[PDB]
């Protein structure tokens, strides 16, 4: 038939005894919060951010990593690792039915696509230091939280029980996301973005300081760290010269 | 896999031409270059360590008025689609809530009923429906096939929301095309100059000369011409100003500084007493540290900007006992100048003397 | 990296013919600083070659994976007997290797 | 020398094929024909343990009559080892050659 | 207790990639074990996700073999690097010393 | 979706086009004059070039400019013989500045 | 009618707003930086008053200019009172001419010459002394095309 959101059966977009108690509406409401920060988030990085304010010529040459810099990064891997699970087992699922059920599948897709961009949104945040603008991080993350929380307690209102696959993945995503948010809410107490007495003070870290450092495997980011990314320049300059 | 586990062969022999060539420079001098300013523009200072101010969104806007023209149009299309996308979702989560997905999928299975008295927003039955409606109250379309109805307050709050944000969308997007549409004359600078630079023999005095045009069919408005002679001193009592700037006079017929730029010309200098010229001989004027800044001002009648043209030059380039052929020629009806003679210099009777000795020993000859 | 290595050789070699003429002229930090200088940029080169041999090993890994995905996924949803299935799944992660 | 534009981009190749035909000319087809025959032999061996291995995924009640795969598996893999110990000793005895000459 | 802090760390990022590595048997014998045998029709089926029935959806092993192998290399690769840096400094404090 | 950003973008375009027009509404051409003739006379016993400059427009010009060149070939001395010589003039106010009021013709 | 007219009015005001926004982002605040003090040195066997003047933009100030002046209660000898009289000091440079090219942060000098009142005044009595610094750098930004003027002072107590 159509290509639907809850099957093809009439039952299965009902609204009585629980607007909030029915799966279909769980699962749109768990949709939200990812293509709400997926639009905000899109044309904002779109926009650009390189206006030269002032004599930038070598100022470009400092950024400074975030207070709490691994566990993001790991945490963010983690989430999208969950997700493409989550996709696996709902894509089987479908598979294993008549109809085309797209509950089970497309929120988890849309997921990951947030995912990914969220982390795009931290690097294109961090080479510049402009705290103010992760607020929104903090945001979206939270209001995430609260909305996959409903449904793990709207699951364990009916005891779908903790043998079932979606379990697992509902669990492990809530407990990834407070990680998290835990992350956020540590470099707003560091960093100082928002309501701390006032913005701190640092000076931009000293190998990149002198231009004499150019091995700077050390001081990059660990998922450009981990495939080696901070050659890529040099051997990509093995046909201009020596 | 582990290349050189034989690690036995060391100081064995090695004993050669290492730089024990001697008859080849050991050294590599490499021969890196730094000018005040780079040939073509683009001054080249290094400001570094400087208190920052931080960023604020308004730069951000300011970002977004200035873009090409290929990445405006990028941008346009994203909000409008985005913008588009985002009312779909609330209009079909509003439509799924107040019972209307149910209510139109049972009664419309069975064709019995025909019943649109209570629903929270006619019309909407599915995504693609809502992707569709959202488009016909955003655009100021209107199909009208879908009403909505005076009852549910949520959809009548979720349409206020919309109109005006979409008109938000609407007067940005207009005020970007049209800032960008006023300010399209300023494409760029096109202020030709000559490369090398003469020291001729003119007026019983040397020289310093070079040639300078346009392309633009629009000759520069109260254009004036500052050169000035960048070196390293100290006071008697002994202090670094670091790269000293000095002004030099630029001779004309009534000493001032304004010169009216159709036919390319030649831009005297005249060496005297206080120029820091005043000092280099022939075989001198290859060996030198210093660095001749020339400032072109104007402004564009057309466009109507001011407009700062920026070159330099340095004692390597500049080619002593030469002068410029003479580019212009009486043509057939009218006068003509092929700028291919541009960068061509002549060598003519040349002294070797420097113009500090040029009035010292009183012969014009040296 | 063999021409950061000859003088970091020969420098030491020096400055053990010729101990009692060194440590008279009372020079000794101005040679450590340079013992320093050159043990320096040769290890700078070392760990350059090091880093650019793994770099060529973490990208030429992840070929090899994805190589072993499109095996997979083309094995898997094909007319062909089993015998050619662990065969070929086999092979395609050896080949990884 | 102007060499990375031009000469360091392209392998030299040529006293490359110098080297290859370097003790003569009998010393490398050798090394070839061996190279190869155990190569093929050694994806042979795994082939035949396919081939063995499948024919029998549905014949689940008798496992008999399994001397022919047991002799095929135990043969190539006879021939494959003897055919790797011939090769390494074809390379080496074609190294040491070139090197002398 | 004074340069040997990071090699505990690589050795802790080798195990658990060493680890992770052999998930390239499991797999090709759960692919293997899952293609030959006919499951045509007939098996009941409503409820949607059993933990063990997972495992041996046999596409499924395939993606879950392709991200491990993906992540296997990374980690092995990351070993390898940090104990390469610790090998350069321990050799020029030696050399220093 | 395709016909609808064409449209407003193109909407954008021409309302952009219009207002430049509507911006150079205030534009004119060439509105200063000068007469058809040079003269050559005698002022104050001193032989002296002069000539006729006059405003027919609306508006006082602000902060006018009045330059006078020469285009000769002249003879260079040392055969830098450029043919067409530029030479500034100096105009007269008795302040030696040649910033002039246009009111009614000069 | 009349609510679409009116309709029309209040749709045209508001983009005129939006319009004049975007012509007026561009400029952030004023960037011409003066130092916190200045200088009273001697250079070329003569005193001379120095202070330092520093940009912070990407482009340079097109056809810049720095005016000087002294700020005193005078007289006039014949009677006249004069209550926050201004004047005017010569910038020096060696040809006589104010325009100054601003892409290094520059030194700005002022010789003392018997006809500057920055003549008369002692050594150890400037603390306490009446007296003002005016500095004035006008020019027009290159990007935008506006012209900008930004003020500084130096005061007795702080030389
Ligand atoms: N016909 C021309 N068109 C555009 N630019 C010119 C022309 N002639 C000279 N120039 C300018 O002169 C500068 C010097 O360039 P270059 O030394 O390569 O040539 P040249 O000797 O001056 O003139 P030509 O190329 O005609 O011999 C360049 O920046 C170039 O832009
Ligand atoms: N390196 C710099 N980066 C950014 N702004 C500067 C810099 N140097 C000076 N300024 C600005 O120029 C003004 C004058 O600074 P100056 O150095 O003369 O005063 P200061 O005594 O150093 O001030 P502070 O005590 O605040 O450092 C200051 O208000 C400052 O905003």
């Amino acid at each position: 038939m159509s290509l639907s959101f809850c099957g093809n059966n009439i039952s299965s977009y009902n609204i009585y005894h629980g607007v909030l108690q029915n799966p279909c509406f769980v699962d749109a409401l768990n949709l939200v919060p990812h293509v709400f920060l997926l639009f905000i988030t899109f044309p904002i990085l779109f926009i650009g951010w390189g206006s030269q304010s002032s004599k930038v010529q070598i100022h470009h040459n400092t950024w400074l990593h975030f207070p709490g810099h691994n566990l993001r990064w790991i945490l963010t891997f983690a989430l999208l690792f969950v997700h493409v699970c989550e996709i696996a087992e709902g894509i089987v699922s479908d598979s294993q039915r008549a109809s085309r059920h797209l509950h089970l599948f497309m929120p988890a897709v849309m997921g990951f696509v947030a995912t990914t961009t969220s982390i795009v949104y931290y690097h294109n945040i961090e080479t510049s230091n402009f705290p103010k603008l992760l607020l929104a991080l903090f945001l979206y993350w939270v209001m995430a939280f609260i909305t996959k929380t409903i449904k793990l307690v709207k699951y364990w209102q009916l005891g779908w029980g903790m043998s079932d696959l979606r379990f697992c993945i509902t669990g492990v995503m809530v407990i990834l996301n407070g990680l998290l948010m835990a992350v956020e809410i540590n470099v707003i107490r560091v960093r100082r973005y928002v309501f701390f007495m006032n913005p701190q003070k640092v000076k931009p870290p000293e190998d990149l300081q002198d231009l004499g450092v150019r091995f700077l495997q050390p001081f990059v980011n660990l998922l450009s760290k981990a495939t080696y990314w901070w050659m890529n320049t040099l051997i990509i300059s093995a046909h201009r010269k020596p | 896999m582990l290349a050189r586990k034989s690690i036995i062969p060391e100081e064995y022999v090695l004993a050669r031409i290492a730089a024990e060539n001697l008859r080849k420079p050991r050294i590599r001098d490499r021969l890196p270059k730094a000018r005040f300013i780079a040939k073509s523009g683009a001054c080249n200072l290094a400001h570094k360590n400087i208190r920052e101010q931080g960023r604020f969104l308004q730069d951000i806007f300011t970002t977004l008025v200035d873009l090409k023209w290929r990445h405006t149009l990028v941008i346009f299309t994203m909000s409008f689609l985005c913008s588009w996308l985002l009312f779909a979702i609330m209009w079909w989560l509003v439509a799924f809530a107040h019972g209307d997905i149910y209510a139109y999928m049972e009664k419309g299975i069975t064709e019995k009923s025909g019943l649109e008295s209570a629903v929270c927003v006619t019309n909407v039955r599915s995504f693609t429906s809502a992707f569709l409606f959202s488009i016909e109250v955003q655009v100021t379309i209107g199909f009208g096939g879908r009403m909505m109805t005076e009852e549910c307050p949520l959809a009548i709050t979720v349409l206020i929301l919309q109109n005006i944000v979409g008109l938000i969308i609407n007067a940005v997007m207009l005020g970007c095309i049209f800032m960008k549409t006023a300010q399209a004359h300023r494409r760029a600078e096109t202020l030709i100059f000559s490369r090398h630079a003469v020291i001729a023999v003119r007026n019983g005095k040397l020289c310093f000369m070079f040639r300078v045009g346009d392309l633009r069919k629009s000759m520069i408005i109260s254009a004036s011409v500052r050169i000035q002679v960048v070196k390293k001193t100290t006071t008697p009592e002994g202090e670094v100003v670091p790269i000293h700037q000095q002004d030099i006079p630029v001779d004309n017929p009534i000493e001032s500084n304004n010169i009216f730029l159709v036919a390319p010309l030649i831009i005297c200098h005249v060496i005297d007493k206080r120029s820091p010229l005043y000092d280099i001989s022939a075989t001198d004027l290859v060996n030198q540290d210093l660095e001749v800044i020339v400032i072109l001002e104007g402004v564009v009648e057309t466009t109507g900007i001011t407009t700062q043209a920026r070159t330099s030059y340095i004692a390597e380039e500049i080619q002593w006992g030469h002068r410029f052929v003479s580019i212009v020629t009486e043509e057939e009806g009218v006068y003509s100048v092929d700028y291919s003679k541009f960068g061509n210099t002549v060598r003519v009777a040349a002294p070797r003397c420097s113009a500090r000795e040029l009035d010292e020993k009183p012969s014009i000859l040296i | 990296d063999d021409s950061t290595q000859l003088p970091l050789l020969c420098h030491f070699s020096e400055t053990a013919e010729g101990l009692t003429t060194i440590r008279a002229f009372r020079h000794e930090t101005r040679f450590k600083q340079r013992m320093l200088e050159l043990t320096d940029t040769n290890n700078i080169a070392y760990l350059f070659l090091s880093a650019a041999n793994r770099w060529l090993e973490v990208r030429t890994d992840y070929l090899g994976a994805c190589i072993v995905l499109t095996a997979s996924i083309a094995s898997i949803s094909g007319s062909s007997n089993s015998g050619l299935v662990g065969l070929g799944l086999l092979y395609a992660l050896t080949i990884t290797n | 020398m102007s060499t990375v534009m031009r000469l360091r981009t392209k392998m030299p190749w040529k006293t490359c094929w110098w080297y290859l035909t370097s003790g003569g000319f009998f010393l490398l087809f050798l090394m070839i024909f061996s190279k190869l025959l155990k190569h093929s032999v050694i994806v042979a061996i795994d082939y035949w343990l396919a081939t063995w291995t499948s024919e029998y995924s549905i014949n689940d009640p008798g496992k008999a009559d399994q001397t022919f795969y047991v002799a095929g598996f135990s043969i190539l893999c006879g021939a494959g080892i003897f055919l790797c110990l011939v090769t390494s000793l074809t390379v080496e005895w074609m190294g040491l050659t070139a090197a002398k000459n | 207790r004074a340069f040997g802090r990071p090699i505990l760390l690589s050795s802790t990022f080798r195990y658990l990639a060493d680890l992770l590595g052999f998930a390239g048997p499991l797999c090709i014998s759960g692919i293997v074990q899952r293609v030959n045998e006919p499951k045509n029709n007939t098996t009941r089926f409503s409820e949607t996700l059993s933990s063990k029935e997972f495992l041996e959806n046999a596409h499924v092993l395939a993606v879950l073999l392709f991200l491990a192998l993906i992540l296997q290399r990374t980690f092995l690769q990351a070993s390898y690097y940090v104990t390469i840096e610790t090998g350069i400094n321990l050799r020029g404090a030696l050399l220093a010393m």
